[PDB]
C-alpha cells in the first residue's frame, strides 16, 4: 500500500502444510480447481505475519466467472471457534490455490474485506515447481490512470518470504533430516545463493521476453505501462560510465586480493605448527611404542 | 536518438535544432533539468551535456519488434553465465 | 516573489529590481516592523544582505546542474563583476555552504567532489539494486494484464 | 595447506591403530550400574 | 415429508416498490417469505433454509440453515433496486445447494421473481437441462411479473417435467390487490399433494 | 519428544493378567519417566511407538525458505561497508598474532597437562586466527566473485 500498514507477509510453515492439505481433502474429483480458505493472524508493524487458515467451502463455475460460492456464514462460526482457542487470531486475509491470478479474485476480495480491511491473497502452490517461493502476496488496492480511464480495483504486489518459530523451526528441522542440506558449509552455501540467484533473473527476463514477443505478433492489445517500465529498465543498465568505473573496480579488487593474501597465509602458517605438533607427538609415541 | 555510452549532446548541437544561439540554450536544459524531463549534468566549459535519463514516451510496434531483440540478447548473456558457474563451481562447491 | 525561491532556477538581479522595487515602496513596513527595507538606518544593510540570499540561492542550483563552468560565465550569471565573484564565493566555500573548487588560473568551478572507488562501485551497486527491482514489478504488471486479455 | 595436511594424515594413524574402542571393561562396569541405578529409581519411586 | 434443502430466492428491483399488492410490495414480499419458510420447518422437524438475492451479482445473504428466526432477520434490510437475472441467480443456487449437512436433502429452489426477465428462452433451456442433471426442483412464484413479461419460464418448467407434474411447475399470483393470493399459491400446496 | 501411552487394566493385572498386557509391540526403553512408568509402563498404560510419513510433495514444499531471484548475486553489499569490515579484522590479526608468538615460547616449555586445563583468556591461541580466517576469507572471496559475475551478467 501506500500506507505503511503492510509490506512484510511472513508465512509459517504449518500454513504452507496445511493449504498444501486442504487441497487434497477436496481432492476427489473436485480437483484441477481454486480452493480458498482464510488467514489467521497477527500484525503490528509493515508485517502481515500469517498462522493460522481453514479451508472454507467454495464452488467457482468453469467457464463463467460470476458464479462464485463462498459460504461467508461458516467463517462467521468458525472464526468465533479459532478465537474461543486463542485470542489475538484476527482474519488477516485469505489464500487461494494459485496457480496464478483469476479475474474472479477481485469479487472474493470484498466478501473477505468484510471483516477485516487491509486483506491480503496469499497465493501458495500445490504443485512445487518454481524456484522462488511459492508465497506471492497482493493487496486489493485502487488507483487513478493517466489515460482517464474510470478509478479500478487492481491488485498490487508487495513482497513476500517465510518465517518461522522455535517451535515451527524444529518440526521442519525434524522433517528435513532425509534431504540433508546441512552437509554444505558457508563458502559454497553463498555460491549457492549466487548461482541459484542468475536462475531466477534468467526465468524472469525470459518472461517479459515471452510477453513482448507476445503483442509485438500474435497480437494480444499494447498495454503502454508495461512499455513504459520497460524503458527505464534499459536505462538504468550499467554503461555509460565505462572507462572510469573499470579502472575503479579493478582497484578495489586489487584490496580485495591483498587481504586474501593474507588471509590464506595466516592459515597455512597455522596449519603447518598442526604438522610440527603431530611430528613430535609421533616421535613422543614411539618412545612409548618401544619399553616392554 | 543516442542509444549508448554515447548520450552527450555539444551546445552548438541542440541550438541548430532549437532556433536559438548558445546563450539561451543553457537556460534552456535548466527548465528541462527542473521539471524533470531531463535528470544530468551540464558541462559548460567543454559545452557538453550529460543525458543520463529520459522520460518514457509511448512507442509502436515497430520499435518494440527492435527491444525483443535487444532483450533477447541480454537473456542468452545471463544464459551463458550461469552455464560458466555451473560448470567448475557448482560442480564440486554443490 | 515566494514562487522564485522555491522553485530551483536562477533568478536576475536586474529582472528583480525592476518589478518588484515599487512593491518594496508602497505599503511596507517601515515602522509597524521597523524598516523593512525602508530608510538607510538599517534599511541599507537590508538590501545587501537580500542581495546576497538571491545570489547564493543561484550557486546553490549551481551545484546541482554544472560540473564545470567558467568564471566568465559564473559573474554573467550573478551579475558581479569577474573579480568581486571570487571574493564573494569564499561567503559560502569555507564556512559550511557547498565546498566547490575552484582553479584562478583555469577560470573554472568544479561542483564534483573527488571521484574515489567508494563513490563510483556504490553507485553501480545502488543501479543493480533498482534494476533488480524494477523487473520484479514489471513481471508482476504483465501477470496482472495477463487475466484482462486473455479473459479469466 | 592442502599438501601439509595430507602429510599429517599419518601421525593420526599410528594413533588409530591404537585402539580407540578400549577399556570395554569400563564401559561394562558402567552397564552394570545401570542395572543398579535402574531399580535404585524404581525403589525411590517405591511403586511396582 | 422427508428432509429436504430449501433455497428462498427473493428479488430485488423497483419493480419491487408497487403498491398493486398489500401496502408496498416491497413489505408484502417479506410476509410471504415468512410464512413459506414457517411452513417448511413445521413439514419436517429439521429442514434447512437459505437465501439469496436475485439482482446485480446473485448474492447470498445467508446459507443453509435450520433457523427460520435468520431468513426473517437478513431479509428486513433489503431495497428495491437494480435489474434481476435469473441465469446467475440459479446457477449460485446450486454452488449453495451442494454443500450442506447430509446427503439425503432434496434440492429445492423457492424462488420468488418480480421484473421483467431479459434472458432468451434458448438459455434458459439449457440450463434446465443442467438442473435435470443435478435433479434440482425449482418453484418460480409469478408475484408481478405475468402481464408485463410473457412467461419463457412456462418452456422453463416443462423442461424439468418429463412425466412428473411436481418436478417442476410455475406458480401464478393474480395481479390485483390479490391479499388472499400469496397465502394459498404458496409451494407447499401449490403444485403438490402435501400441505404440511 | 513425543511419545504414545495407552492405559492398561489394572484390574486384570491383578487378577493373574498382570504378565497377561503383554501386547506384542517392539522395543527401545526408556527412563527418566520411570517415576511413573514403573506402575505405568508396567500397570496403569505402556508405550507405543512413533512413526511420520514424509509425502515427497509435503516435503518438496518446506524444502523452501529462500527466494533468492533477489537476494546474493543479484546484490552485493555497499563497497564502503565492506573495507570498514577488513579493516576491523585485519587489525585484531595483529593483536592475536603477537599472543601467538607468545604462545609458542610457552608450549614449548611445558608438558601437555598444564597447556590441556589453558583455559583462561582462549583470545591467544589459534582457535581465533581460524575463527576469524574462515569469516574474512569468505568474505571476501566471494565478496570476490559478486562484482566480476554482475559485469558480464548485466553487462
Amino acid at each position: 500500500m501506500p500506507e505503511l500498514a503492510v509490506q512484510k507477509v511472513v508465512v509459517h510453515p504449518l500454513v504452507l502444510l496445511s493449504v498444501v492439505d486442504h487441497f487434497n481433502r477436496i481432492g476427489k474429483v473436485g480437483n484441477q480447481k481454486r480452493v480458498v480458505g482464510v488467514l489467521l493472524g497477527s500484525w503490528q508493524k509493515k508485517v502481515l505475519d500469517v498462522s493460522n487458515s481453514f479451508a472454507v467451502p467454495f464452488d467457482e463455475d468453469d467457464k463463467d466467472d460470476s458464479v462464485w460460492f463462498l459460504d461467508h456464514d461458516y467463517l462467521e462460526n468458525m472464526y468465533g471457534m479459532f478465537k474461543k482457542v486463542n485470542a489475538r487470531e484476527r482474519i488477516v486475509g485469505w489464500y487461494h490455490t494459485g496457480p496464478k491470478l483469476h479475474k474472479n479474485d477481485i469479487a472474493i476480495n470484498e466478501l473477505m474485506k468484510r471483516y477485516c480491511p487491509n486483506s491480503v491473497l496469499v497465493i501458495i502452490d500445490v504443485k512445487p515447481k518454481d524456484l522462488g517461493l511459492p508465497t506471492e502476496a497482493y493487496i486489493s488496492v485502487e488507483e487513478v490512470h493517466d489515460d482517464g480511464t474510470p478509478t479500478s480495483k487492481t491488485f498490487e504486489h508487495v513482497t513476500s518470504e517465510i518465517g518461522a518459530e522455535e517451535a515451527e523451526e524444529v518440526g521442519v528441522e525434524h522433517l528435513l533430516r532425509d534431504i540433508k542440506d546441512t552437509t554444505v558449509g558457508t563458502l559454497s552455501q553463498r555460491i549457492t545463493n549466487q548461482v541459484h540467484g542468475l536462475k531466477g533473473l534468467n526465468s524472469k527476463l525470459l518472461d517479459i521476453r515471452s510477453y513482448l514477443e507476445k503483442v509485438a505478433t500474435g497480437k494480444l492489445p499494447i498495454n503502454h505501462q508495461i512499455i513504459y517500465q520497460l524503458q527505464d529498465v534499459f536505462n538504468l543498465l550499467p554503461d555509460v560510465s565505462l572507462q572510469e568505473f573499470v579502472k575503479a573496480f579493478y582497484l578495489k579488487t586489487n584490496d580485495q586480493m591483498v587481504v586474501v593474501y593474507l588471509a590464506s597465509l595466516i592459515r597455512s602458517v597455522v596449519a603447518l605448527h598442526n604438522l610440527i605438533n603431530n611430528k613430535i607427538a609421533n616421535r613422543d609415541a614411539e618412545k612409548k611404542e618401544g619399553q616392554e | 536518438t543516442r542509444p549508448a555510452n554515447h548520450r552527450q549532446l555539444t551546445f552548438e548541437e541542440i541550438a541548430k535544432s532549437a532556433k536559438i544561439t548558445v546563450n539561451e540554450v543553457e537556460l534552456l536544459v535548466m527548465k528541462a533539468l527542473s521539471v524533470g524531463l531531463v535528470k544530468g549534468s551540464i558541462d559548460e566549459v567543454d559545452k557538453r551535456v550529460h543525458m543520463t535519463w529520459v522520460q518514457p514516451r509511448v512507442l509502436d510496434l515497430q520499435q518494440i519488434k527492435g527491444m525483443k531483440d535487444r532483450l533477447e540478447f541480454w537473456c542468452t548473456d545471463v544464459k551463458s553465465m550461469e552455464m560458466l558457474v555451473e560448470h567448475q563451481a557448482h560442480d564440486i562447491l554443490t | 516573489l515566494l514562487k522564485l525561491f522555491t522553485t530551483m532556477e536562477l533568478m536576475r538581479w536586474s529582472t528583480l529590481v525592476e518589478d518588484y522595487g515599487m512593491e518594496l515602496r508602497k505599503g511596507s513596513l517601515e515602522s509597524p516592523a521597523t524598516d523593512v527595507f525602508g530608510s538607510t538606518e538599517e534599511g541599507e544593510k537590508r538590501w545587501k544582505d537580500l542581495k546576497n540570499r538571491v545570489v547564493e540561492h543561484n550557486i546553490r542550483i549551481m551545484a546541482k546542474y554544472y560540473t564545470r563552468i567558467t568564471m566568465k560565465r559564473m559573474a554573467q550569471l550573478l551579475d558581479l563583476s569577474v573579480d568581486e565573484s571570487e571574493a564573494f564565493l569564499s561567503n559560502l566555500v569555507v564556512n559550511k555552504t557547498i565546498f566547490a573548487k575552484v582553479d584562478r588560473l583555469a577560470g573554472i568551478i568544479n561542483f564534483q567532489r573527488p571521484k574515489d572507488p567508494n563513490n563510483l562501485l556504490n553507485d553501480w551497486s545502488q543501479k543493480l539494486n533498482s534494476l533488480m527491482s524494477l523487473v520484479n514489478k514489471t513481471t508482476h504488471l504483465i501477470a496482472k494484464e495477463e487475466m484482462i486479455h486473455n479473459l479469466q | 595447506h592442502n599438501m601439509s595436511v595430507k602429510a599429517m594424515r599419518f601421525p593420526p594413524k599410528s594413533y588409530n591403530k591404537d585402539l580407540e574402542s578400549a577399556e570395554e571393561r569400563r564401559e561394562r562396569e558402567q552397564q552394570d550400574l545401570e542395572f543398579a541405578k535402574e531399580m535404585a529409581e524404581d525403589d525411590d519411586d517405591s511403586f511396582p | 415429508m422427508v428432509l429436504e434443502s430449501t433455497m428462498v430466492c427473493v428479488d430485488n428491483s423497483e419493480y419491487m416498490r408497487n403498491g398493486d399488492f398489500l401496502p408496498t410490495r416491497l413489505q408484502a414480499q417479506q410476509d410471504a417469505v415468512n410464512i413459506v419458510c414457517h411452513s417448511k420447518t413445521r413439514s419436517n422437524p429439521e429442514n434447512n433454509v437459505g437465501l439469496i438475492t436475485l439482482a446485480n451479482d446473485c448474492e447470498v445473504l445467508t446459507t443453509l440453515t435450520p433457523d427460520t428466526g435468520r431468513i426473517l432477520s437478513k431479509l428486513h434490510t433489503v431495497q428495491p433496486k437494480g435489474k434481476i437475472t435469473f441465469c446467475t441467480g440459479i446457477r449460485v443456487a446450486h454452488l449453495a445447494l451442494k454443500h450442506r449437512q447430509g446427503k439425503n436433502h432434496k434440492m429445492r429452489i423457492i424462488a420468488f421473481v418480480g421484473s421483467p426477465v431479459e434472458d432468451n428462452e434458448k438459455d434458459l433451456v439449457k440450463l434446465a437441462k443442467r438442473l435435470k442433471k443435478e435433479k434440482v426442483n425449482v418453484d418460480i412464484i409469478n408475484f408481478g411479473e405475468e402481464e408485463v413479461n410473457t412467461e419463457k419460464l412456462t418452456a422453463f418448467v416443462n423442461t424439468l417435467n418429463g412425466k412428473d407434474g411436481t418436478g417442476s411447475h410455475l406458480v401464478t399470483v393474480p395481479p390485483g390487490p390479490s391479499l388472499a393470493d400469496a397465502l394459498i399459491s404458496s409451494p407447499i400446496l401449490a403444485g403438490e399433494g402435501g400441505a404440511m | 519428544v513425543i511419545d504414545a501411552f495407552r492405559l492398561i487394566n489394572a484390574n486384570m493385572m491383578v487378577l493373574g493378567h498382570e504378565p497377561r498386557q503383554t501386547t506384542s509391540n517392539l522395543g527401545h526403553l526408556n527412563k527418566p519417566s520411570i517415576q511413573a512408568l514403573i506402575h505405568g509402563l508396567n500397570r496403569h498404560y505402556y508405550s507405543i511407538t512413533i512413526n511420520y510419513r514424509k509425502n515427497e510433495l509435503e516435503q518438496k514444499m518446506l524444502l523452501n525458505l529462500h527466494k533468492k531471484s533477489w537476494m546474493e548475486g543479484l546484490t552485493l553489499q555497499d563497497y564502503s561497508e565492506h573495507c570498514k569490515h577488513n579493516e576491523s579484522v585485519v587489525k585484531e590479526m595483529l593483536e592475536l598474532a603477537k599472543n601467538y608468538n607468545k604462545a609458542v615460547e610457552e608450549e614449548d616449555k611445558m608438558t601437555p597437562e598444564q597447556l590441556a586445563i589453558k583455559n583462561v583468556g582462549k583470545q591467544d591461541p589459534k582457535r581465533h586466527l581460524e575463527e576469524h580466517v574462515d569469516v574474512l576469507m569468505t568474505s571476501n572471496i566471494v565478496q570476490c566473485l559478486a562484482a566480476m559475475l554482475d559485469t558480464v551478467v548485466f553487462k
